[PDB]
Formats: C-alpha cells, structure tokens, sequence
C-alpha cells in the first residue's frame, strides 16, 4: 500500500461524449501497437446499455465484498473479440478473386453493439460509456498479484504492472471487476493502462484526455482546489465512480447524462421522464444519481433563464486548460 | 542520489514509447470538413503517430475550437505503411477491376498517357479528355495540378458540389449565391437550434462539442430525423417524420407563424420579395415593361402603404450600379458594387397584405397581390398543422409548439444537412427553411440564420485558387456539369415515365438552348478520364449504368492515388501519389475560419510523387509525345486559342516560377484578399485566421455569420429581385408547382416498399478509411445495412444475417444490423463502402439511379444560370426505394 502523495483523477462528462472512439484510437496507436496487443483496448468506449468490452464484463466478478478480495472469471478471447484480419494484397494487387472478407466470421467485437441500446421506437435509448483503468485507491489487481508485480506510484497514484516482475499469474485479471488488465498470450504478461505517466511526468495530459474531441474529459490532481476535477467531485458533487459496490474506490468519475429528450407517450406527446432510464444510471453509479441529476437540471435551468451557473461553466469548459493538465505537446 | 523512485529505471521502457526526434505539421487531405491542425511525430525516419496540435486561437466568451481531430485522423499514418499503398506505377494486364497488374517505370506509364492524350486531341477533340478532382478546399495545390494541366491542353473539368447533392440548390434559388454558412463557433451564440437532417455526433465530430456546450450554456436543441440517430440522444426534443416529408412540416410551421403573427414584418418588407407585386391574370411579377414604354423586364413593384401608391423597389436585376465591379464567382452578380444603405427601407412601408389595381401600358387594368398575400392564402388552406400531421406523422400539437418556439427564441437557427439536402425536391425544401428564417428575421445575426453543412466545398481564398488552376480565366476553360455528364453518358434509366415528368425534354431543351453544358460536343464519346482526390466510380450514383455503359467508352482511365481504391482497381493506369505527411498543401473548410496545411515529415515514399509533381512530369512527356506525333500546336476555336503543347511545362509552372510545391501554395495565398499577407512559414508554425471572408465582414474575436453585407450594409441580394426571393415566376417552376415554397412529396418511381437511406458514418471519411483495419475492428469487420426489428422479424432476418436489397437498377448483399432506433419502412446503409470489401455483390450505389430535377436545369432566369458548382442538377439519392430479403446462401449461427 502506502497511500500516494497525490492522486491523478479523471472526470468523464457523459453529457458531452459523442462516442467517436478518438480516445480509443489514440491510446492504441501510442501504447498497444506491440506484439500480442492487437485485441487490447486499454481505453475503450461502449454503448450503454450493451454487452461492453469484453462481453458481459459487468458480471465477471472481482473487486471486494465486505473487505474480502474476490476472485472472478478470466474472460475467454472470444469475449474480447478476435481482431479481424484481411488479405487486401491478394485482391488489390495479386489478382486473387473474392471479396476481402474479415477472418474470423464476425461473431463478436469490442464495439459490436454500437448504438443499439434498449427500448422500442420511439423510446429507444443509449449513451456512451468510455472506460479505462480506474487507478483505484483500493486496487484489487494489485492485492491479488502473488508476485507483487503491480505497484501504485507514490507521486501520482497511477497503478502500473511492472513488466519484469510479472510472471503471468493472471490473478489480476480474475480480480479486477472492470476487466482492465489484459493477459498477453505472446509475452505471458498482463498489460494495462499506464495512466499515460510519461505524459503526466512532463505536464502533458493523458492522450485520452488531451485528444478527446467531444471535450468530455477532465484530468487533474484532486488535492488542487482550483481544478475542474476537484470542483466536479468534491465541491458540486456531480461526478460519481462507476460501480462503487465493487469496492475498489475508483479515481475515474462520471457526470451522468442530463441532456436528452423525453419519453414519448402513445398519443405522441412528451412525458416528463427522460428516454434514459434513471434505473439504468443507478445500475452504473448507485443511488446518488437522482440528486446529481436534480443539481445538473437545476443549474442548466438557470442558464436557460439567462442567469449564472458556475457548475455549467465548468462542464462547458470554454478553455481546455480549465479542464485538464495542459494538452499541448 | 538521483531523487528517483524505486521502479523509475524500469519505467524507462514506457517513456521510450512516447518519444520522437522530429515533429512536423500535418493534415488529412480528405473530404471531411475537419481541416484539423495536427502534429506528426517521426523517429528514425519513420512516422510514429499524429496528434491534434490544438493551436487554433480562441475567441472571447465561447469555447475554443481545440482540439478537433477524430478517430480516422489519429490513425491517418496507417495509409503510409498499410497494405493498401500504391508504391509503383501500375499498368493493367487483365480485365478492368481484376487487380492484375504489371509494374512500370514512370517513363513508360507517363508516355502511355501522353501518347493517348495527343492522339485523342488529334483524332477527335480536346474535350474528349476530362479530369475529375473534387473539393479544392481540401488540398488546393493538388487540385490545381490536374486542373491547370487540362486548362492548357483543352480538357474539360467536372463539377462536384451539385454532383454530390451538397450544393444547397434552394439557397441559390433564394439568395443568389453559390452558398455560405456560419462557422461552427457561432452555434454557441444561438438560443434555439434545429438539427434538420443532420447528424453531427457522427458527421461533424470535431465541431459537435459546440452543440452540447450551447445546451449547457442554456440553449435548447431540436433534432428532426426519421430514425433516432446518435445526435438525438442529447437534444431536448426529437421530431421524427416520414422520410422526405420535411417540406410539409416546414410549411405548417410557416402557416402557424404567419397566422399567429410571430414574424418580423420590418425584415420581410426590407429583405425579401414578399411585398413584390404579382399580377392576378398571368400570375407573373408585375414588371416595369408592363407599365412603361421601354420599361425594364427586370424591375418590379411593391405597394407603398404610407403613400397609397406603387413604387419600384431598388436593387433588382435591372437596376445597375454606380461603377460595376468584376464578377464574383459565388454571386449571381457583383451587388457589392452598390453603395451601403442602398436597399434600406428608409421610411417606405411596403404592403404585405391586400389586393390592388394597376394600369397596364396597353391601358387595361390588372388586379395585383403581393407575394405574401398569395403565400398566406395558400398556407391557410393547404398547410395547417392538421393536414401536415397526416402527411408527416408528426402530431399537430408538436408542429405548433415547434413553430412558436422557433419564432420566439432569439437568436434561433436551422442547421441542415444530407438528410434534407440529398432529396429530389431538396431545392424547394431549403427554400422553405429559408422562408422560416426570413419570417423570424434571424439571417445575418450571430446564432441565427439557415446554416447548411455537408462537405468541404468552401475555399475562402477562392480567387487565389482560380489563379493557380485557371490562369487564363475561368471563361477560357471547359466545364461539364457532372450530374448531366453521368446521366447521359452512362445512359441511365431513371424510371420516371415521361408523362409524369418529361426529364428527357427538359434536359435536351436545356442543352440546345445553352442553359446547361454538354461535353463532349457534337455527340462524341468521352475517351480519356483522369480521376484523383475523389473515388469517383465508387461514389457515383447510377453505378451499374456507369460500369456497363460509360466505362467501356473510355479508352484510357488514369487513377492517381495514395491507395488502391475501387476506382483505381478498375482503371488502366494507377500512379503512386505521396501521402499527406509526405507532401506540402493547404487545407481549409467552411466550419472554421482558419488556414490549415500539411508539410513533408519524410520524403515521398517508394516511387510515389506529389500530385503537383506528377502533372508537371506528365507535361514534359506530353511535350515529347506531341513532337513525335508532329502535333505540337493546334487551334481551339471555342476560345480562339492556339495551344502550344511543346511549351506545356512552362505553361504549368509559369516559366519555372511555380515548379516547387511550396511556390504553388504561396501563389495561392498571394492572390486572394482573404489570405494575402500569409506565408507558408507562418502556417507551418501555426494556423492563421483568414484576413476576410465572403458575404460578411470577418471581425476580430467574433464567429463569422454570412449575408451581413445584405442584411446589415443593405447591399442588394444578388437575385433577380435584389431580395431573398421566394417567388420564382419562371415556367419550369410553375410546371413543377414550385413557384412558391410548398410541399413536394418524394419520388416513388422505384416500385418497391422500403425507402433507401444512405447516411455518413463516424467510421470513415467517404470511402477513405472504409478499409482501415482498426476502423473495421471497432465495427463488425465490414459494411452494414440497418433495419427496424419490425421489418426484420416478419422477413425472418436476424442481427448480422446477410441481406439482399434490390430494385430495377441493381442489387446489393450486405450483412444487416437490426437497430430499434431505425424507423420502420426504411433501411439505412452507411454510404459507399468500397466494392472490394465484405459484400457478396454490388454496393450502395448499385440501387441508385441518377435523377435530374427540371428546376435544377433552369439557366436563363436572373441569378439562375450555369456556372460550375454555382448552379446545376443535384445528384439526389434519397428518394430511392428497394426491396429487402434474407440472403440464404449463408446463414451462420451466432455465439
Ligand atoms: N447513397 C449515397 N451516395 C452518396 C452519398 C450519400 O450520402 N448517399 N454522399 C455523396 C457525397 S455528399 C460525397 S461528398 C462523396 O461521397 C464524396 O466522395 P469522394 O470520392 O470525394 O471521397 P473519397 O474519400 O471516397 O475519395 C477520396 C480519394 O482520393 C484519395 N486521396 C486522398 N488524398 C489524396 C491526395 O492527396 N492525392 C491523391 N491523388 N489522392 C488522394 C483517397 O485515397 C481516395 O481514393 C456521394 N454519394
Ligand atoms: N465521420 C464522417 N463525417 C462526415 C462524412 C463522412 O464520410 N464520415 N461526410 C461529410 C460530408 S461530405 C457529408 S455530405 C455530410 C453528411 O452528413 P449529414 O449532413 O449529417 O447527413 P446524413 O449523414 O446523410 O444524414 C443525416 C441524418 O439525417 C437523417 N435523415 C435521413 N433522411 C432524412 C429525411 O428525409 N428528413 C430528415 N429530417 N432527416 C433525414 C439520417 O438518418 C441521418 O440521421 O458529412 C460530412 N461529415
Ligand atoms: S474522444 Fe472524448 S468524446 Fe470521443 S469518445 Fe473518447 S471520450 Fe467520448
Ligand atoms: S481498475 Fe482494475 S486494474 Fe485498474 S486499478 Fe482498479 S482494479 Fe486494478
Ligand atoms: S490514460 Fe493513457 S493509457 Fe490509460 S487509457 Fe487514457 S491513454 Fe490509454
Ligand atoms: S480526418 Fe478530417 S476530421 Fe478526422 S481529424 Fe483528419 S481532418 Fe479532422
Ligand atoms: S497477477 Fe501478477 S504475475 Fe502478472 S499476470 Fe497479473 S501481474
Ligand atoms: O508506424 S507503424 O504503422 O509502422
Ligand atoms: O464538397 Se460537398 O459536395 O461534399
Ligand atoms: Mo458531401
Ligand atoms: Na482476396
Ligand atoms: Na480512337
Ligand atoms: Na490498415
Ligand atoms: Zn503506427
């Protein structure tokens, strides 16, 4: 253990994420282009509701129950998706006939159920859920490793799998309830999100934050009382950790969606209920979600009456550097 | 001690992963409208990755543009190293499309092309050669290379703005401009935005943040779309009409707004033609010629209600200015030449209601009504919420509430796109949207107006581009109109029977009267086709007609490309073009007001060359060819131009001045008012904002919003009437029933039961990135077509089954995605996946004909004339219908 001196903290605004996967791509092309890593998405974005990545990860088990470390499942490769491969050369350059089909026959994939969500027209609903390692204050992965290969950095709270200490025990994969450590079958090592510590060390925001196109990501140290992450988490209290009942105490938080149209009634007229079920959000973030939404709706309404709302200004983030450690590199 | 932590040394593994020795500026030269500033990171001569440079200068009080970018962009370097790259010149050895090639040298390749170009000119006509290269704003230097080439040898150019269906035909009809739009930063100024047939969560990815930020700052947003699209999850209200019925929705809103008097009368009176007077007998505009000997047929009347007498409004086509300015490409006529204040209402009080009598030249008397009066009567009768409800399936209450809110919130704006622009009758629908804006008076105000977004059509420095591409003048250049060219030469069957709409007669009459061009002349076949910077075969409407009828007329087809796309795959010669990060070019768009660019990070790879360099190299081999074939100089009677092929290179490069790519780029900057002063070096360091813009002042710290020179400076609108013109009293418009804005139901000539929708995907930029391995891994490994469960279940179709979609034009077999948010009665296929991808046959264009709306062929009515990309037939495709069934040759099980 030894608690960290500072704790790198993320806030994801589900009002702003457009599910463009830019962050998914940026992280991959920076850290996971190596051998054995083709199926790994340290950063991914899933449609909610949906299967997620890997499929049904929310029931894989892991984390803590009354302080007791849990041992969950190890997802099979097909739940991650065998990364599709293609023979372009044969068709484009070598005169081979036949379409450039994907192998294997598509049956699963990390974003397979994009924009499908739940509910029948005209009350279909979905939103986007970006995910990463949560650099937990109580990291299940770290306790589970029989080789102490996983450590929590004293300077910024970032959790890292030490690649030389790692002997491929996979206890961490069993125990992370977010399914964020990935076993590399080529090297026999676990790989996961490194919180972009080389960028952080240079005062550059992590790539999934700096390159976020929807402008939905906030990062900073939660001890800095002038940071947007302190403001959203501690002050206005509108950002919640994903699945708190897992007992890992994440340090990635979500502002739940308050934007969105209303449930349409049988006569075609609006209800007062949102198309996004409250019950779905409570499933993700627990029983505080109602009060957070009331705060968000109340503050947005002041802006609508031409009044001032500093909470709204924070979410707007008119300047990127108000949201994050400098993104410039 | 270092002062370093226990595991610091090992962590050097990861820090090494984020390192580089060179950083250069890059851009993605594709038709996406991003024009996103980027840095390119290379180590040991290999490009390692790119990242948004995030260095557009902010404006006060509103969100910055930064970082922009998108999912394709952050893997753009994949096309440097990927399995798609053209490395060497290729000459075909099997049949077109087989992918059977032999490698050639540049010499052999370019000599083959040169031999054929000279022969074709010698034996037939110069206009049997053409170059297709769209959207100059994407990469003006690369665009200019082929165009300058054609310009000197006499080949003809194409159009793209209207061919793609993106030219806002109705706005040109209404406002007399090619088009204009606010930069997206201005969205933040609006209180009320209607997203009308626009899906910016997937199709304006780098700009979409402004929308949700507007909402958090208190704006309300409405999505109008048949399916529950990705954008729609964040809006406050969702309206879902039947496809192509938006016209009824908009006219019913107009009705409510007029009947309840929620409109800006002062604005209507000053800026539109709604006060202009219409003769009850001929239903034409009362004109000065009708009343006064030798009176103009292009001057008009309104009834001044404060003096009880008729008055000739100032600024119409017949009113000439002062000093006359030069023609301005994006205007009907240069109305900038007029003085400020010119069409200011002063103390005039033009009547909008009533009937009046006036005395003709011949002495007899005619009743006249103002346009607004006619419009108002027709709306009260035909466009009630209750009637529009029956048509659109939107409730009458919803329509009324939308109407009131749109007219009460200030500023309000409409944002329209492909969903409303790609229809047969999109011209009348945009006129209707412009009627809604005009009624509420928000045109020319920040956060207001009718704002269209589509592709990368707008290059603000357009005169600098015309300088480099067409240096002897646009009037000494051949243009076809590509929609017509495809229709005629691919011998298309549009399935519209003549007795309903005589497309044939209109088209033929438009051409023989010289209203629209026809290339080649004298009925010769097109013989030589250059295609680059656009995947023209893959994206072409009427594709099956093209492959079967047009393609075999072509003796030589040349594709110049970074990658083997479908067009190239079906070409005779394929030449290797340098990647975006191995070349120098400008890069701009209408979405933001800044000049982007790319520069070489490394030398062009393999044997690839930049587009500028390729047509320069071709120019020499053509000189040589022309000497061999003893055909160096020839007459070109159309332009009274004696052309000298033996001096083509010097022509290309202005006697060697512009032989480097960077000089060509700087030549562009130097020759437009919007850019003169800016250097390549400045741009290399940081994006620069344009010095000025098109129809408004470009002001410091303030988002551009168009048309202010008319709305604010009271210069006349460049239309026949000199106003925003909603009455078009031309014969072809009466013929179609569209002299006024009104509802025109979609073409049902395809006698099949599903409407065919083909919207743009977050996972590609048109065909580019369709075949990208990573993009495909974030989908289901191939192209997709979407169906409602309510249509799929009775058909026995399961999620991810193969399905077959067809009509009289063609057939496509594609894996299905069942999505609840899709509206029953239609299917959506993400447009134009590449032919060689995961399809069992055909593609999205197989089931689309080419169709031409007669109103788009009018070329003799004031501001309605042909100019390339200014006016012309739109290549619509949304009226298309198809049948669908389960494909049973392969039914794999799921797990
Ligand atoms: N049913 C239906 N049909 C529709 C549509 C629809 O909505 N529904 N949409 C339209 C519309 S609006 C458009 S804008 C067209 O799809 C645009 O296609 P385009 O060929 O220009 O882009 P694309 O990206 O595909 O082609 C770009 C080509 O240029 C290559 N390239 C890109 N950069 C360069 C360069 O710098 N130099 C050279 N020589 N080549 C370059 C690129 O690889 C690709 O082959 C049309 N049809
Ligand atoms: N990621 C990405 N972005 C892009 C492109 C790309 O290829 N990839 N292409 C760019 C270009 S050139 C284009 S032209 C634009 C096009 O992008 P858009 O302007 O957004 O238009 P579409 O994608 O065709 O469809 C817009 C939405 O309107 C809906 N809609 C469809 N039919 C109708 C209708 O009849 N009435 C109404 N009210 N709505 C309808 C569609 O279902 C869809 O939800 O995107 C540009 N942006
Ligand atoms: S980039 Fe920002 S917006 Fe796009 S998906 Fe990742 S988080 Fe959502
Ligand atoms: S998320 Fe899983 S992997 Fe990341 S720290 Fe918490 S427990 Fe360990
Ligand atoms: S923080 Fe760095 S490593 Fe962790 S997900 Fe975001 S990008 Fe990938
Ligand atoms: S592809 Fe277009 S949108 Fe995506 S990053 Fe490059 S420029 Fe911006
Ligand atoms: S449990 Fe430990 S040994 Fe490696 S596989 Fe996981 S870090
Ligand atoms: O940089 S990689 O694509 O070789
Ligand atoms: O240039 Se636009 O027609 O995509
Ligand atoms: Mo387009
Ligand atoms: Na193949
Ligand atoms: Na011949
Ligand atoms: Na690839
Ligand atoms: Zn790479």
């Amino acid at each position: 253990m030894k608690a960290p001196r500072r704790q790198l903290t993320y806030v994801t605004d589900l009002n702003k994420c457009i599910g463009c996967q830019t962050c998914t791509v940026a992280c991959k092309k920076l850290w996971t282009t190596g051998p054995g890593q083709d199926f790994m998405y340290w950063r991914n974005v899933e449609t909610a509701p949906g299967l997620g990545y890997p499929r049904n990860w929310q029931t894989k088990g892991g984390g803590y129950k009354n302080g007791e470390l849990q041992k969950g499942k190890i997802p099979p490769m097909i739940d991650y998706g065998i990364p599709f491969e293609f023979d372009y050369a044969g068709r484009l350059f070598e005169g081979k006939p036949g379409r450039v089909r994907p192998s294997p026959t598509p049956r699963s994939a990390p974003n397979w159920d994009e924009d499908q969500g739940a509910g029948e027209y005209p009350n279909n609903s979905f939103f986007y859920l970006p995910r990463m390692c949560n650099h937990c204050t109580k990291p299940a992965c770290l306790e589970a490793c029989p080789n102490e290969a996983i450590y929590k950095r004293e300077q910024d709270g970032i959790v890292v799998i030490h690649q030389d200490k790692c002997k491929g025990a996979q206890a961490c994969v069993q125990s992370c309830p977010y399914a964020k450590p990935y076993f590399n079958p080529l090297t026999n090592k676990a790989n996961k999100c490194i919180g972009c510590f080389p960028r952080i060390e240079q005062g550059v925001a992590p790539a999934c934050v700096a390159q976020c196109v929807g402008r939905a990501m906030h990062v900073g140290f939660v001890d800095d009382v002038n940071s947007s992450v302190y403001k959203l988490i501690k002050q206005y209290k509108v950002a919640l950790p994903l699945h708190p009942e897992f007992g890992t105490e994440p340090n990635v938080f979500y502002v739940p969606p308050v934007l969105g149209p209303r449930i349409e009634m049988a006569n075609g007229e609006p209800s007062t209920d949102p198309k996004i079920p409250l019950a779905q959000l409570e499933g993700l973030f627990g029983k505080q979600v109602r009060d957070v939404l009331a705060i968000l709706q109340s503050e947005r309404e002041k802006k609508m009456k031409g009044l001032a709302s500093d909470l709204m200004d924070v979410l707007i983030g008119r300047r990127s550097t108000d949201m994050m450690i400098s993104p410039l590199t | 001690i270092s002062g370093a932590f226990e595991y610091s040394g090992w962590e050097n593994f990861h820090r090494t992963q984020w390192s580089w020795d060179k950083k250069t500026r890059g851009a993605h030269l594709v038709n996406c409208t991003g024009a996103c500033p980027h840095f390119v990171y290379s180590k040991d001569g290999v490009v390692m990755r790119e990242e948004q440079s995030k260095d557009i200068a902010p404006m006060p009080n509103i969100p910055e543009y930064n970082p922009r970018g998108c999912n394709k962009g952050e893997c753009g370097h994949d096309y440097m190293y990927g399995p798609h790259r053209i490395k060497y010149p290729l000459i075909r050895v099997g049949e077109r499309g087989e992918g059977k090639w032999r490698r050639a040298t540049w010499e052999e390749a370019l000599d083959m092309i040169a031999d054929k170009c000279v022969d074709t000119i010698k034996n037939h006509a110069p206009d049997c050669i053409s170059v297709y290269s769209p959207v100059p704003a994407v990469s003006p230097v690369s665009f200019s290379a082929g165009h300058r080439f054609a310009h000197y040898i006499g080949a003809h150019a194409h159009t793209f703005y209207d061919w793609y269906g993106d030219h806002p035909t109705g706005q040109t009809q209404t406002c007399g401009v090619q088009g204009d739009t606010c930069e997206t930063a201005d969205w933040f100024n609006s209180k009320y935005i209607i997203l009308w047939g626009s899906n910016p969560t997937q199709t304006r990815i780098p700009d979409a943040h402004f929308l949700s930020e507007a909402q958090l700052n208190g704006a309300k947003i409405v999505s109008i779309s048949p399916d529950y699209n990705s954008s729609t999850i964040k809006v406050d209200k969702w309206i879902h009409p039947q496809p192509g019925t938006d016209g009824a929705l908009a006219m019913a809103m107009a009705h409510v707004i007029i009947k309840e008097k929620l409109y800006d009368a002062h604005s209507l009176k000053e800026q539109t033609d709604l006060s202009y007077l219409v003769r009850s007998d001929t239903k034409r505009f009362l004109r000065e010629a009708d009343v006064v000997a030798g009176g103009s047929k292009d001057k008009f009347y309104f009834w001044n209600a404060k003096t009880g007498k008729p008055v000739i409004p100032k600024g119409s086509w017949g009113d000439q200015p002062e000093k006359k300015g030069s023609p301005v490409g994006f205007l009907g006529r240069n109305t900038f030449a007029f003085p400020k204040g010119y069409i200011d209402l002063g103390d005039l009080d033009p009547a909008l209601e009533g009937k009046f009598n006036m005395q003709l030249l011949d002495g007899k008397t005619v009743e006249v009504r103002p346009v607004f009066e006619i419009l108002k009567s027709r709306l009260m009768a035909d466009n009630t919420p209750e009637k529009a409800a029956k048509i659109t399936g939107v409730t009458a209450k919803a329509i009324t509430e939308l109407a009131r809110e749109f007219a009460t919130a200030k500023p309000s704006m409409i944002i329209c796109g492909g969903g409303t622009q790609h229809w047969y009758y999109s011209d009348v629908l945009l006129r209707a949207m412009h009627l809604l804006t005009a009624l509420t008076g928000t045109e020319g105000t920040n956060g207001g107006g009718m704002n269209h977004y589509i592709g990368q059509w707008k290059p603000a420095f357009v005169a600098g581009l015309v300088a480099l591409a067409f240096p002897e003048g646009v009037n000494k250049q051949r243009f076809c109109q590509t929609t017509i060219w495809t229709y005629i030469h691919a011998e298309v069957n549009d399935e519209i029977i003549s007795s309903d709409i005589d497309t044939e007669k209109y088209l033929r009459d438009s051409i023989t009267t010289g209203q629209m061009p026809n290339m080649p002349e004298q009925g010769r076949d097109p013989k030589v086709f250059f295609v680059y910077r656009g995947n023209w075969l893959n994206q072409a409407k009427g594709q099956k007609y093209v492959l079967e009828n047009l393609w075999p007329k072509l003796e030589l087809i040349v594709d110049i490309n970074i990658r083997m796309d479908s067009t190239a795959l079906y070409s005779d010669v394929v030449l290797p073009s340098a990647h975006w990060y191995e070349k120098l070019d400008l890069n701009v768009t209408s979405e933001h007001s800044y000049i982007n660019m790319t520069e070489p990070a490394i030398k062009p790879m393999w044997e690839s060359k930049t587009d500028w360099q390729i047509f320069l190299a071709l120019a020499k081999r053509v000189e040589m060819a022309a000497k061999r074939k003893k055909y160096e100089k020839f007459n070109d009677e159309k332009f009274k131009w004696v052309r000298d092929l033996s001096n083509l290179w010097n022509q290309m490069t202005m006697d060697g001045k512009l032989a480097e790519d960077e000089a060509a780029a700087q030549y562009i900057l130097d020759n437009a008012p919007q850019s003169k002063g800016i250097t390549i070096q400045m741009l290399r360091e940081k994006p620069q904002r344009f010095k000025s813009n098109w129809t408004s002042p470009l002001k410091e710290g303030v988002p551009y919003t168009p048309f202010q020179y008319f709305v604010v400076d009271k210069k006349p609108w460049p239309t026949l009437t000199g106003r925003q013109q909603f009455y078009l009293d031309h014969d072809t418009f009466f013929d179609m029933g569209v002299e006024l804005p009104t509802y025109k139901a979609p073409i049902d000539a395809d006698k099949y039961p599903f409407r065919f929708n083909s919207p743009h995907s977050r996972h590609s930029v048109h065909s580019t990135f369709k075949d990208n391995v990573l993009m495909l891994r974030l989908q289901r490994g191939g192209p997709s077509i979407e169906m409602s469960p309510l249509d799929a279940k009775p058909l026995g179709i399961k999620d991810n089954d193969w399905v077959e979609a067809w009509n009289n034009h063609g057939k496509v077999i594609c894996r299905v995605k069942i999505r609840n948010g899709e509206q029953r009665g239609r299917v959506s296929m993400w447009h134009c996946p590449e032919l060689y991808m995961d399809l069992l046959t055909g593609g999205s264009q197989s089931v689309c004909p080419v169709r031409i709306n007669p109103t788009n062929l009018v070329g003799n009515y004031g501001h309605l004339f042909f100019r390339p990309n200014y006016y012309g037939p739109a290549g619509s495709q949304r009226d298309v219908r198809v049948n669908v069934k389960r494909y049973i040759g392969a039914t794999p099980i799921s797990f």
